[PDB]
C-alpha cells in the first residue's frame, strides 16, 4: 500500500469534506476523526473515493478542534496512514454566498434584508442559520450605489437588515457579504448576486 | 506510577501484587478465578520458583485487612520466542494453585476477543494503568495502589513524536505506546506486569501490560505496553492446558 | 432582433431575462469594481442545475461549487451515503455493547463475553454471575 497525501479540508457553512491523494490502486481507505481527547470515530469504510464527508462528526461541536487520518488497506498489524491538518470548524469554515431577500423604499430610505444563510448544523429537525451559530461574531456588509456614483458606499449590520439613506429619484444597486470580523484569514464570504431597484 | 492518584480501595479490583520470597516483584492482572496475566521480564531473575505468591485485594502495603487473598503461583507460562533481557513478547500467563474467591474487592478484568480489541478497544483514547511502582523516575515505590489515565498512540505517531535515542529497542507489532511526552505522567519500573485497562460501554477490558520505556515520565518519551490483542488465542489455548510438574513453561508462540 | 436594441440599457432585460456579456454589463455599471461585483456571481453559473443532491437533499449554489443539505438518514457531498447501510462492526462496534460479528449477505450479530448474556434488544449484555469480569462492584457495577 501507499500512504494518502495532500489531505485537505473543504468546508463551507459547516459542510465539511476531507480530500486526499492518490487515486487508489489495489487499495481502499477508511477515515477516522477525533477531538484531541476523544475516541476515534471511523467513517467512509473501505472506500475507493478520495474524499470523505465528515459533516455529521464536526457539527456535534463546531468549536472543537478535529484531527482526521486516512488509513490505506491492501485490497488483497497497524495499516499505513497519514494525519490531516487540525481543523476547527467555527474558526475555519468558509462563509457561504449570501442572498438579498428583499429591498423596500420607505420614503427617503431603503431597507435591505439578507436571507437567513442555512448551515449544516442541526438543532432537532431544523438547520441553523449562520446567525444562529455565530451570533455577535457575524456581521453582514452592504455595497450600494446609484447609476451615476463615483464608486460605492458601504453599510454594516449586526442583524440581517440594513437601513440606508438614498437620493430621491435615483435607482440603487446592492450586494452583500457575510463577515466574521474577529477572523484574520477567511474573514468574508463571496459577494451575493447584485440586485437593483 | 508518576503523576497519578491513589486508586480508591476496591476500584482497581483486578490488580495483582506478585511476591517472590515475600518481597514485591511485579504487578499482574486477574482475568478469571485461576489465571493472572503479567510481564515475562518479571521472571528473568527467579531462582526460587516455588516461592511465588499472587496477592489479590491488596491496596495498602503497610496494612493487612480481610480483603487480601494470597495464592501460590503453580505455573508461569512465557512465549518461547521471548528473550530474557529484551523487550519483545513481554507477557506471562500465571496459573494460581487454588482459585481466588470473587468479592467486592477481588474481580477479574475481561480478556477481550482479538477482533473486538483491534477494531474497537484500540481506538478508545484513554485507558488506566496501575501499580505500586516508583512515584518518580528511580525514586521510592508506592505504599498505596496508584492509578493513572493515559492516552494511546498508533506506533507511527509514537515514533514521530519521540525523541531519538541511539540503539533504542524497536517498537514491534507486539507492543503499543501510551502516555505523555511532557514529563508529567507515566507508569514506571515497579508497575511492570500491571494492567492497561480500557473502559468500553460499561465493561473494562485488558488491552495492555506495563512493559518498558525510556526512564519514567521522561520528556520526549511514551510508556510502551505489551499488545495483549496479539496473544488472545495463545492465552485461551494455554488456559485450557493441563498442569505440568515444573513451574516455568516456555510455550510455543504463535 | 435589432428593434429590441433601440430600448435603453437595462440590467433586467439584457442580463436577467437574456444572457449578457461582460462588456454589456460593464456599460450598465460603468465602474470596473461594480462590474466585477456583478460579474463574479452572474458568470459563475449554477452548479445546482445538474441536481447533484440525491435522496431528497437540497442544493445551495456556491462560487464554482455547491453544498448539499441532506435528510437525516443520509450523508456525503451529494447525500449519496445511506446511514442505514453502514451497520458493520468497524462502525462504532456495529452498535453492539460487547462483541460484534459481521455476516455478509445478512445483518451483523452481537455477542457477549463469558459471564454475560445478550438481551432481547439484540445489542445489550447483562451479567449471568454475581461478579462478572470488568465491573467494579463498589461503584454499584
Ligand atoms: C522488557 C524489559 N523491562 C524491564 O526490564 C522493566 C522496565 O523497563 N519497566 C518499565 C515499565 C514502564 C516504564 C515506563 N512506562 N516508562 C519504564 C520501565 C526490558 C528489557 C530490555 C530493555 O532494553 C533493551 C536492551 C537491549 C536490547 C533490547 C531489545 O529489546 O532488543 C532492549 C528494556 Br528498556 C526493558
Ligand atoms: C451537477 O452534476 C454532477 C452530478 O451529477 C456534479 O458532479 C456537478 O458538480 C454538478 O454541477
Ligand atoms: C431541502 O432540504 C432537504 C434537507 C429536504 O428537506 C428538501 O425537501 C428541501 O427542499
Ligand atoms: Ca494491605
Ligand atoms: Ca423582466
Ligand atoms: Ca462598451
Ligand atoms: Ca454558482
Ligand atoms: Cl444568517
Ligand atoms: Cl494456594
Ligand atoms: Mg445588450
Amino acid at each position: 500500500t501507499v500512504a494518502a497525501y495532500n489531505l485537505t479540508w473543504k468546508s463551507t457553512n459547516f459542510k465539511t469534506i476531507l480530500e486526499w491523494e492518490p487515486k487508489p490502486v489495489n487499495q481502499v481507505y477508511t477515515v477516522q476523526i477525533s477531538t484531541k481527547s476523544g475516541d476515534w470515530k471511523s467513517k467512509c469504510f473501505y472506500t475507493t473515493d478520495t474524499e470523505c464527508d465528515l459533516t455529521d462528526e464536526i457539527v456535534k461541536d463546531v468549536k472543537q478542534t478535529y484531527l482526521a487520518r486516512v488509513f490505506s488497506y491492501p485490497a488483497g498489524g497497524e495499516p499505513l496512514y497519514e494525519n490531516s491538518p487540525e481543523f476547527t470548524p467555527y474558526l475555519e469554515t468558509n462563509l457561504g454566498q449570501p442572498t438579498i431577500q428583499s429591498f423596500e423604499q420607505v420614503g427617503t430610505k431603503v431597507n435591505v434584508t439578507v436571507e437567513d444563510e442555512r448551515t449544516l448544523v442541526r438543532r432537532n429537525n431544523t438547520f441553523l442559520s449562520l446567525r444562529d451559530v455565530f451570533g455577535k461574531d457575524l456581521i453582514y456588509t452592504l455595497y450600494y450605489w446609484k447609476s451615476s456614483s463615483s464608486g460605492k458606499k458601504t453599510a454594516k449590520t449586526n442583524t440581517n437588515e440594513f437601513l440606508i439613506d438614498v437620493d430621491k429619484g435615483e435607482n440603487y444597486c446592492f450586494s452583500v457579504q457575510a463577515v466574521i470580523p474577529s477572523r484574520t484569514v477567511n474573514r468574508k464570504s463571496t459577494d451575493s448576486p447584485v440586485e437593483c431597484m | 506510577i508518576v503523576g497519578g492518584k491513589v486508586c480508591p480501595k476496591g476500584e482497581c479490583p483486578w490488580q495483582v501484587l506478585l511476591l517472590v520470597n515475600g518481597a514485591q516483584l511485579c504487578g499482574g492482572t486477574l482475568i478469571n478465578t485461576i489465571w493472572v496475566v503479567s510481564a515475562a521480564h518479571c521472571f528473568d531473575k527467579i531462582k526460587n520458583w516455588r516461592n511465588l505468591i499472587a496477592v489479590l485485594g491488596e491496596h495498602d502495603l503497610s496494612e493487612h485487612d480481610g480483603d487480601e487473598q494470597s495464592r501460590r503461583v503453580a505455573q508461569v507460562i512465557i512465549p518461547s520466542t521471548y528473550v530474557p533481557g529484551t523487550t519483545n513478547h513481554d507477557i506471562a500467563l500465571l496459573r494460581l494453585h487454588q482459585p481466588v474467591v470473587l468479592t467486592d474487592h477481588v474481580v477479574p478484568l475481561c480478556l477481550p476477543e482479538r477482533t473486538f480489541s483491534e477494531r474497537t478497544l484500540a481506538f478508545v483514547r484513554f485507558s488506566l494503568v496501575s501499580g505500586w511502582g516508583q512515584l518518580l523516575d528511580r525514586g521510592a515505590t508506592a505504599l498505596e495502589l496508584m492509578v493513572l489515565n493515559v492516552p494511546r498512540l498508533m506506533t507511527q505517531d509514537c515514533l514521530q513524536q519521540s525523541r531519538k535515542v541511539g540503539d533504542s529497542p524497536n517498537i514491534t507489532e507486539y507492543m503499543f505506546c501510551a502516555g505523555y511526552s511532557d514529563g508529567s505522567k507515566d507508569s514506571c519500573k515497579g508497575d511492570s506486569g500491571g494492567p492497561h485497562a480500557t473502559h468500553y460501554r460499561g465493561t473494562w477490558y485488558l488491552t495492555g501490560i506495563v512493559s518498558w520505556g525510556q526512564g519514567c515520565a521522561t520528556v520526549g518519551h511514551f510508556g510502551v505496553y505489551t499488545r495483549v490483542s496479539q496473544y488472545i488465542e495463545w492465552l485461551q489455548k494455554l488456559m485450557r492446558s493441563e498442569p505440568r510438574p515444573g513451574v516455568l513453561l516456555r510455550a510455543p508462540f504463535p | 432582433a435589432f428593434l429590441e436594441e433601440l430600448r435603453p440599457g437595462s440590467l433586467e432585460r439584457e442580463c436577467k431575462e437574456e444572457q449578457c456579456s461582460f462588456e454589456e454589463a460593464r456599460e450598465i455599471f460603468k465602474d470596473a469594481e461594480r462590474t466585477k461585483l456583478f460579474w463574479i456571481s452572474y458568470s459563475d453559473g449554477d452548479q445546482c442545475a445538474s441536481s447533484p443532491c440525491q435522496n431528497g437533499g437540497s442544493c445551495k449554489d456556491q462560487l464554482q461549487s455547491y453544498i448539499c443539505f441532506c435528510l437525516p438518514a443520509f450523508e456525503g457531498r451529494n447525500c449519496e451515503t445511506h446511514k442505514d447501510d453502514q451497520l458493520i462492526c468497524v462502525n462504532e462496534n456495529g452498535g453492539c455493547e460487547q462483541y460484534c460479528s459481521d455476516h455478509t449477505g445478512t445483518k451483523r450479530s452481537c455477542r457477549c463475553h463469558e459471564g454475560y448474556s445478550l438481551l432481547a434488544d439484540g445489542v445489550s449484555c447483562t451479567p449471568t454471575v454475581e461478579y462478572p469480569c470488568g465491573k467494579i462492584p463498589i461503584l454499584e457495577k
